[PDB]
RNA sequence: CUGGGGGGAGUAUGGUCGCAAGGCUGAAACUUAAAGGAA
């Protein structure tokens, strides 16, 4: 078993383990989890 | 009412598309729908009837009722997170579903058992963790499953892991379905971790070789 | 170069923001655009427009659009004014002096909402982006930033320290601890957006996008979670429309109070809220019919403590108000409309009757401005100045004052002229109508009813004046003359296509007509020649202009760019690209080759024709410039546009290693610090107290970054990486390994950040001490001999704690597993059948090899 | 229902007669809009 991605679409889930939900980010951790999911596309 | 329309007997009443109603076991001649603006439908099979209630505005109500009360209780989690009390929070995270804020709720709960001083958490807080159902509990190790998978945030893991085992039937534990593809994911990195963590303790005794040839020294 | 610049700006009264209102009834706070203007309503003179210092298109003007001013808002006792703009600056200014005192850019977007608070030194701003930021004025710095809501802020309402309440442009109310900047208690007001709050201490009132209007008991020194705000009851208005400011009062000399909801389109509802006395004795009147159906009819509230009142319209749509009231006979309203207008209304009330129909306006501020946008501007030989709208508000201005002393009522009138000798205007109307008006005399010389069978769109005079050109949306131009002061239809030419624009060149040679099939003609005015056909602009083509030595004209058009044609041949010789919207008007200067251009993106530009380039980008308008007219002679021009304005244009490093090192010594010469403070206090209470030592202040560092010793040499260690970290613990001495491991000593004696960086601890301490192990055991000291032995009981303490509940999880899981699998896996007792389910039921997974 | 050049398979062409390339379109007298193409 590895921590693929989440089975919701609410939810982030980074191969670190820790699972974060949209509901819950501030718009900040947003906007950086969108650009950082940005860079891991373009690679 | 002036464009969408019922049409009958697929097995079932449809209106217009969107909505398959309940329908019937069988085929269908009917349709009365003609109170005052569009009341009561009745459809009726060869023998079963229904009576189709009213405007469908009584679901929006409902609809609009739940966002109300999911930022209410929204706006509950972040005063618990802000003044503590962590056994309040932890079912509601657990209810709302957010997980980091749970990774906290367990992690600062965690280290304030850590603190002061059979119980691994606060009692209640562990009671609080004995008393949730199987969808809880079965979420619950999805998530300690995916904690367990680093070597910075597997106690957490393995210490709601060591609750849920203490605090639960262990044969309810293994009929709950989904968790046996769960514990076979999680097993594995226990056993990483007991490697590692035995590898660490067993290199921990250069302290004291280091004692006893300071003890030499005189 | 004699470059241009801004002279002066008018035509606004009233804009797109409030008002506040100052008591000697009284003078008026108001917004032109970027700049406020005060108006006294008893008279209604301009008796001030304070403005900024620097004129807008000057040296040091920046390149873009100038700040609209959006919030007013006034202390009154200490005479300030903090008014807000669309970038979000806030300009704090002395009334006295008229200078600004404060400049609070802060925000990111426009903003919403000033507020002073407790009384003086204190303001709070609400702001489109969702931020609400409290300001010191003593301090001139941002305090706090309240910062949870998502859209837009729409109101809100604070007491001095502890207690504010926002609600936004998502359906949402908050309730805001001021002590801890953390947001106690959200609720959803209105299911749309939220774009009302008022609030007398007991009741709060809300409303939303569509007459449901929203009564909230906030009780402040409730305990529950949810209950700080509770919602008692909604009610019904008589808009539809969004009611988007909500305002109270309490009225003396009984005491009693009156909110008003004024709405998107041209009405303000009133209320008058009733007194306990009436509460008391109107809840057994509902109660009749003697208890669970009177409960529901008792809880189901808001037309039993709230009464409506007089519902005052207006003739436009309405965009601020602000009343004053005595007596409860003298509830005194002013009204800024959107179509730039104040009204001051005053509705009487008898205490039990409004004692009118419909309520009465006893002021109005209407006189320098239009109504409308202005179609079209032009200006006398220098000194006066003519505005054309849609309502019929044709104005002589004069430019050496700025007021209006004349006007007339039209139609919806698009272009108009000047008559050579001054003192008389030509001016055609949206319909078939073409009209004359003069200066001395009242409005109408003549109408003619049926000049053109359509849209007339534009017309000219010739240069002496006698004969004029009208070309009209029915595919035709006219030519007129004066016969004596009226008007002589002689001639008219019908194209095959809807004719929108005509000049004639300034020496009576060429007239010029662009009609819509994006082309112009170039006609001889003595012979209806048919010249040129100037073809190649690929939309409908908008304002010519000839040339003073009639050789040049410029071509401006709906497509972004104005072509420069030479008129001997027809040839172009320019097609450069403007304006990224639409150039609506274009003009020459008098005597040279240089021309202005105004367009549809709020920028008017000035160019040269002979290099071709724009010597001037001048941005002083907000929105659509509709006209500009150039002086005759001199040349200063004026620039007329959307937003009701009318404006003057004349001439002018360590590293890892040594930050762990130096993190150990301040750290561990605190530890010490505190406990030989520690000793001293355990000596001076177990002998004589007579003395101690004074007092260990704590480090700098350590409380301004508000750790304990422990936690700032640990995220130090944290911060440092993992490729150097072996080079870093290799690099430090043997003394600040022995402050190493009494900082090691220390921390696994709070068992909280033991255990949370456990891996970190051992790594580091374990290559500490096998990386100097030959001093170590060569150290002769006692205390570092139980140091040793008291960091290895609580080390390994640790450490067996963890791998204890490991080991337990492991084998209960397995436990879990096997149980699951003799409960309910197969029934195989031959072992090749059994080792083929399994190897068909295993975990497979497919590599990449290399053969 | 009479009228006929000269073998088959190829190859070359500084001759004669043709057909054919360019190069973003719009877009030239205009370094110019919208839109489209291409990458």
């Amino acid at each position: 078993y590895n921590v693929g991605k989440a089975e919701k679409d609410g939810e982030i889930r980074l191969k670190n383990g820790v699972a974060m939900s949209k509901e819950e980010l501030t718009r900040e951790d947003k906007n950086r989890l969108r650009r950082a999911l940005k860079r891991k596309r373009s690679k | 009412n002036k464009q969408k329309q019922l049409i009958s007997c697929g097995a079932d009443g449809l209106i217009k598309c969107l909505k398959t109603l309940d329908g019937h076991n069988n085929r269908l001649w009917a349709l009365s729908t003609m109170n005052d603006g569009d009341m009561i439908v009745s459809a009726d099979a060869d023998g079963v009837f229904q009576f189709w209630k009213d405007c469908t505005e009584q679901e929006i109500e409902e609809e609009q009722e739940k966002a109300k009360l999911q930022v209410e209780q929204e706006q509950s989690l972040q005063n618990y997170m802000s003044k503590g009390d962590w056994t309040n929070a932890f079912l509601l995270a657990m209810t709302l579903d957010h997980p980091m804020r749970l990774f906290n709720v367990l992690k600062r709960a965690l280290g304030e058992s850590r603190s002061r001083q059979e119980v691994i958490f606060n009692e209640e807080l562990d009671q609080a963790i004995s008393i949730l159902n199987d969808e809880q509990l079965i979420l619950l190790m999805k998530r300690c499953r995916d904690w367990n998978t680093n070597a910075k945030t597997h106690t957490i893991a393995q210490r709601t892991i060591r609750c849920i085992l203490m605090h639960h039937n262990i044969a309810k534990l293994s009929e709950i379905p989904g968790m046996v593809k769960i514990v076979d994911a999680i097993i594995p990195y226990t056993q990483r971790h007991f490697t590692r963590v035995d590898n660490l303790v067993e290199q921990s005794y250069i302290l004291d070789y280091a004692l006893v040839e300071m003890d030499k020294l005189f | 170069y004699q470059r241009f610049e801004q002279a002066a700006a008018f035509g606004v009264i009233a804009s797109n923001a409030n008002c506040v209102w100052i008591p000697a009834p009284g003078q008026l706070i108001t917004s032109a655009l970027e700049d406020v203007n005060i108006w006294d309503i008893k008279t209604g003179d301009l008796v001030s427009k304070l403005s900024d210092g620097l004129p807008p298109g000057a040296s040091d003007a920046r390149g873009a659009k100038p700040a609209e001013c959006t919030y007013l808002e006034a202390h009154k006792d200490t005479d300030l004014l903090a008014v807000g703009y669309a970038d979000g600056v806030i300009k704090v200014w002395d009334l006295m002096s008229k200078t600004v005192l404060l400049n609070f850019n802060g925000h990111k977007a426009a903003i919403t909402l000033l507020q002073f608070d407790g009384t003086g030194t204190r303001l709070i701003s609400g702001s489109k982006d969702s931020n609400i930021i409290v300001w010191d004025l003593v301090g001139e710095v941002g305090l706090y930033k309240l910062r949870s809501h998502k859209d837009s802020i729409t109101g809100f309402w604070c007491q001095g320290e502890d207690w504010l309440i926002s609600t936004s442009k998502d359906g949402m109310i908050k309730l805001w601890d001021l002590k801890t900047h953390q947001c106690i208690e959200t609720h959803i007001a209105h299911t749309g957006e939220c774009w009302g709050l008022a609030v007398k201490d007991d009741l709060l009132i809300t409303t939303g996008t569509d007459s449901q209007v929203k009564i909230w008991k906030l009780d402040i020194e409730n305990d529950k979670m949810g209950g700080k705000l509770t919602e008692m009851g909604i009610f019904e208005k008589q808009s539809k429309q969004r009611g988007l400011k909500i305002e109270f009062i309490t009225n003396s000399s009984d005491k009693t109070s009156f909110f008003y909801i004024q709405n998107a389109d041209k009405t303000i509802e009133t209320f008058r809220i009733r007194k306990e006395e009436e509460i008391a004795r109107g809840l057994k009147k509902r109660e009749k019919r003697l208890l669970t159906e009177e409960e529901i009819a008792k809880s189901i509230y808001s037309s039993f403590i709230l009464h409506p009142f007089q519902t005052i319209r207006s003739l436009y749509k309405i965009k601020s108000a602000s009343w004053t009231t005595v007596s409860s006979s003298k509830l005194e309203l002013v009204l800024t409309t959107s179509s730039n207008t104040i009204e001051y209304y005053s509705i009487p009330y008898e205490k039990r009757d409004p004692t009118s129909p419909a309520p009465l306006k006893t002021h109005t501020i209407e006189l320098q401005g239009q109504r409308t946008d202005v179609r079209s501007i032009d200006i006398s030989d220098d000194n006066k100045l003519l505005a054309t709208a849609s309502n019929g508000s044709l104005k002589i201005w004069n430019i050496k004052t700025h007021k209006c002393i004349r006007t007339f009522e039209c139609g919806y009138a698009l272009t108009c002229k000047f008559l050579p000798g001054g003192l008389l205007v030509i001016l055609g109307t949206r319909n078939g109508e073409l009209q004359l008006f003069d200066l001395a005399s009242s409005s109408l010389l003549d109408t003619i009813e049926d000049a053109h069978d359509a849209a007339i769109w534009s017309l000219d005079l010739t240069s002496d004046g006698k004969r004029l050109v009208t070309g009209s949306a029915d595919k035709t131009v006219k030519f007129w003359d004066f016969k004596v002061l009226k008007l002589h239809h002689d001639t008219t030419l019908e194209l095959t296509d809807d004719i929108l624009c005509v000049r004639v060149s300034p020496d009576d040679r060429y007239l010029a007509i662009s009609l819509l099939d994006n082309t112009v003609k170039v006609f001889f005015l003595d012979s209806m020649k048919f010249y040129l056909s100037l073809y190649g602009h690929k939309l409908p083509v908008l304002s010519i202009d000839i040339s003073f030595d009639s050789k040049m004209i410029i071509t401006s058009s709906a497509d972004k760019n104005i072509k420069i044609w030479g008129l001997d041949f027809g040839d172009c010789h320019k097609s450069l690209f403007a304006h990224q919207d639409s150039i609506m008007n274009v003009k020459f200067l008098p005597q040279s080759h240089n021309f202005f251009s105004c367009s549809k993106d709020a920028v008017v530009k000035y160019w040269d024709g002979e290099k071709f380039e724009c010597i001037q980008k001048l941005y002083a308008h907000q929105s659509e410039v509709w006209a500009l007219a150039v002086a005759t002679d001199g040349g200063f021009v004026v620039s007329s546009s959307h937003d009701h304005s009318i404006r003057i244009w004349e001439e002018t490093s360590l590293k890892a290693g040594e930050r762990l090192m130096e993190a150990l010594d301040l750290g561990i010469a605190e530890i010490e610090g505190l406990e030989a403070y520690n000793r001293d206090m355990k000596l001076w209470q177990r002998k004589k107290l007579g003395e101690a030592p004074i007092k260990p202040q704590g480090n700098a560092v350590l409380i301004a970054v508000n750790k304990t010793p422990e936690q700032y040499i640990m995220d130090t260690l944290l911060r440092i990486r993992m490729s150097q970290l072996e080079d870093a613990l290799m690099v430090m001495p043997f003394s600040y390994v022995l402050k190493f491991l009494k900082f090691i000593d220390t921390v696994m004696q709070n068992k909280t950040l033991l255990h949370s960086h456990l891996p970190l601890i051992c790594k580091n301490l374990f290559f500490i001490i096998k990386f100097n192990h030959k001093e170590l055991v060569s150290q002769k000291n006692e205390e570092l001999k139980l140091q040793i032995n008291r960091v290895k009981t609580e080390l390994r303490s640790a450490l067996k704690s963890t791998e204890d509940d490991l080991g337990f999880n492991v084998q209960g899981l397995k436990f879990v597993k096997q149980q699951w699998n003799l409960r309910h896996n197969y029934e195989f007792v031959d072992e090749y059948d059994q080792q083929e389910k399994e190897s068909n039921s295993a975990r497979k997974r497919v590599f990449g090899t290399v053969i």
